[PDB]
């Protein structure tokens, strides 16, 4: 069980290592789609903005 | 009964013998148990590694 324990700790540090990459990359993504749906809302304001 | 020292001579002689010339092997023999109790101490600590 002793032998055990280490190979465990190790299948454990390195799923949370991936779990790290995987999240950390979804969020910065969401905050560029965020980024890109705003610009695209500024630019049906303005030009309703100079119709008007 | 008689003195007879000879059988005191032998007896002292031979013991002394007897004894100190076949102390070593027993020396020997204290440690075995102890390592056991080595090993036995060691496997209890395995688990609070765990």
């Amino acid at each position: 069980d002793l032998a055990d324990a280490q190979a465990q700790v190790k299948q454990e540090l390195d799923a949370a290592k991936a779990q790290a990459a995987q999240l950390i990359e979804q969020a910065n993504r969401r905050a560029a789609q965020l980024i890109e749906e705003a610009r695209t809302q500024a630019a049906a304001e303005g030009e309703r903005i100079r119709q008007q | 009964i008689n003195l007879t020292l000879i059988g005191q001579a032998i007896a002292f002689a031979f013991f002394v013998a007897f004894c100190m010339k076949f102390v070593w092997p027993p020396l020997i023999n204290a440690i075995s148990e102890r390592q056991r109790k080595i090993a036995d101490g060691l496997n209890a600590a395995e688990k609070a590694k765990a």
